[PDB]
């Protein structure tokens, strides 16, 4: 109901090809061309070189199976700093005598 | 560094590229279809030709990654299509006037008429109509002469380019012929011991035909008999019937002679329209009760966009919509049907076989867009087929209301209801089997140019047994105004859906354990033959479908079996009314020549 568009939305795209797997944790955004074989590339297309990036084709048509999810993941991490953020309190009622 | 690193890369790539444009390609005809404007028209042309041209040039790069060198069974079949150039093989002159054929006789079936001899109407609806419910000799007469006199006649020129065209395409391809172009559909290699050859299919048809033609012969002297005391001159009871008088030009179905041919007049008929009105339901609950029987059998349900985007009903003139129905499957799980839904008895089994091809496009969905197909060209329509099959026996229609429960069901009822589905069913086989047949000796070149129509009618008695009350020269071409092959599209996907259809309903009734006759089975809230059959409707094509058969019911090849069982009911019945009349026919009466 809002990043899906009548048209298309070509903003958000994906790396496809990548000579190898990521790390954990680690982001990668290189724009080189990916090279498939032996041929030379040289950020030219062509055969065996492909440009990685490819678009997500948004539209309210498309099944939900395939809808695009918004996905906020929130990495809990205990390293040796000081401990800062902790859960909300609850404050009770006040009593005398 | 292996060729089959480099050939898996570039059918990754290219499965998301396809997949793309091929959405916006069938959004373009949807928009067209439904609407009736400038600028869908232009719309259609724009992205039709933006998916045509990506194909011809991805076509380059498939080329270059050879066959030999790939171990892997899924790959070869996914590089099998994009290795072929399609029209890119032919010569410059050859393409462009390819496509001018093709549009040129599609234009002149839309746009030919026959005007009234005493008062002009096009064939479709118009001629289309009046054949169907016209009892009269000459008035049929006169409507299936004139046809070909200024379409079929016109078109000769136009079909003897599109022999040799076609044909041209093959050789490039290493192909014998056009007519094994079509037989490559079937074609099965990469694993011992189900390799299908191209070849085979010609054995394979004519084998099969040889154990339909004991059926057909007693169905045939059925509906002759009944015709005979009309016109027992021109009528023989050891010859053959009209072209005109089989209920609609061509004679593709015999449905429009069940009026007549009711064995018993005095029993009602099963009719789902009278108890529709009273229900009082719409297009929205027609597709609603059909969902549920999806559910019933373990299938999974329908989608909320694919409810909410059906088109119910045609909003006049202003926006005018194709009637036709038709499955429309877009992409990336967009599922719509284009259909004109009023309430009658044959738009409820018809919802049955609309919603059978979203089904069975769920299934296989998880594949890529290169193996997201049928594994056949037959087997696209019959999954649609069977699932109607089930709602029109009377277990079905007594479960949710339709048909009261205290109808009496017994040999009488039932013989009426099997004798329409055979003037669909078996009537089809040898008119399917005679033109395809045809069309294979032509391309072939067995058949000179002068001796078209000189076989065709000829072989035309001994297959259907049909004789023509006016004889035809040269001139005349039958099959070029048929529209499946002035549209250019597959002839033999009928005659093995009937084979395709039976075996799978024969293969389910046993997994849930029915007993009695076979049209007594209903599929209906049985989970078991549900899940047997979802196994092979999400492999596609990318399993051979020899073997994908073999997992359901357990044969290797087509088998007339399933054929002979489900209609062993009323084989047995028309032998005892043939046994005063002669069964079969011969092929030397003709009647002009007495």
């Amino acid at each position: 109901n809002l990043d899906s568009k009548v048209g298309g939305n070509y903003n958000y795209l994906y790396r496809l090809f990548r000579k190898s797997n990521l790390k954990p944790f680690e982001r990668d955004i290189s724009t080189e061309i990916y090279q498939a074989g032996s041929t030379p590339c040289n950020g030219v297309k062509g055969f065996n070189c492909y440009f990685p990036l490819q678009s997500y084709g948004f539209q309210p048509t498309y099944g939900v199976g395939y809808q695009p999810y918004r996905v906020v993941v929130l990495s809990f991490e205990l390293l040796h700093a000081p401990a800062t953020v902790c859960g909300p309190k609850k404050s009770t009622n006040l009593v005398k005598n | 560094s292996t060729i089959e690193e480099q050939a898996k890369t570039f059918l990754d790539k290219f499965n998301h590229e396809a997949e793309d444009l091929f959405y916006q390609s069938s959004l373009a005809s949807w928009n067209y279809n439904t609407n009736i404007t400038e600028e869908n028209v232009q719309n259609m042309n724009n992205a039709g030709d933006k998916w045509s041209a990506f194909l011809k040039e991805q076509s380059t790069l498939a080329q270059m990654y050879p066959l030999q060198e790939i171990q892997n069974l899924t790959v070869k079949l996914q590089l099998q299509a994009l290795q072929q150039n399609g029209s890119s093989v032919l010569s410059e002159d050859k393409s462009k006037r390819l496509n001018t054929i093709l549009n040129t006789m599609s234009t002149i079936y839309s746009t030919g008429k026959v005007c009234n001899p005493d008062n002009c109407l096009l064939l479709e609806p118009g001629l289309n109509e009046i054949m169907a419910n016209s009892l009269d000799y000459n008035e049929r007469l006169w409507a299936w002469e004139s046809w070909r006199s200024e379409v079929g006649k016109q078109l000769r020129p136009l079909y003897e380019e599109y022999v040799v065209l076609k044909n041209e395409m093959a050789r490039a391809n290493h192909y014998e012929d056009y007519g094994d172009y079509w037989r490559g559909d079937y074609e099965v290699n990469g694993v011992d011991g189900y390799d299908y050859s191209r070849g085979q299919l010609i054995e394979d048809v004519e084998h099969t035909f040889e154990e339909i033609k004991p059926l057909y012969e007693h169905l045939h002297a059925y509906v002759r008999a009944k015709l005979m005391n009309a016109y027992p001159s021109y009528i023989s009871p050891i010859g053959c019937l009209p072209a005109h008088l089989l209920g609609d030009m061509w004679g593709r179905f015999w449905t429009n002679l069940y009026s007549l041919t009711v064995p018993f007049g005095q029993k009602p008929n099963i009719d789902v329209t009278d108890a529709m009105v009273d229900q009082a339901w719409d297009a929205q609950r027609i597709f609603k009760e059909a969902e549920k029987f999806f559910v019933s059998v373990g299938l999974p349900n329908m989608t909320q966009g694919f409810w909410e985007n059906s088109m119910l009903t045609d909003p006049g003139n202003v926006q005018k919509a194709v009637c036709h129905p038709t499955a429309w499957d877009l992409g990336k799980g967009d599922f719509r049907i284009l259909m004109c839904t009023k309430v009658t008895m044959d738009d409820f089994l018809t919802a049955h076989h609309e919603m059978g091809h979203i089904q069975y496009d769920m299934a296989y969905a998880a594949q890529p867009f290169l193996l997201r197909n049928g594994a056949n060209e037959g087997f696209h329509e019959a999954v649609g087929e069977i699932m109607s099959l089930s709602a029109a026996t009377p277990k079905h229609l007594k479960s949710i209301g339709l048909l009261s429960p205290d109808f009496q069901e017994d040999n009488e009822t039932e013989i009426n209801f099997l004798l329409k589905q055979a003037l669909t069913i078996v009537g089809t086989l040898p008119f399917t089997y005679m033109l395809e047949k045809w069309r294979w000796m032509v391309f072939k070149g067995e058949i000179p140019k002068d001796q078209w129509m000189k076989k065709w009618w000829e072989m035309k008695r001994e297959i259907v047994g049909v004789v023509e009350p006016v004889p035809h020269d040269e001139t005349y071409c039958d099959p070029a105004s048929l529209f499946h092959v002035s549209n250019d599209y597959s002839f033999i996907r009928y005659y093995t859906r009937t084979l395709y259809q039976f075996q799978f309903q024969e293969a389910l009734c046993q997994a849930a354990k029915h007993e009695g006759p076979l049209h007594k089975c209903d599929i209906s809230n049985s989970t078991e033959a549900g899940q047997k059959l979802f196994n092979m409707l999400r492999l596609g094509k990318s399993e051979p479908w020899t073997l994908a058969l073999e997992n359901v019911v357990g044969a290797k090849n087509m088998n007339v079996r399933p054929l002979l069982n489900y209609f062993e009911p009323l084989f047995t019945w028309l032998k005892d009314q043939n046994k005063n009349s002669f069964v079969g026919w011969s092929t030397d009466w003709s009647p002009y020549a007495d």
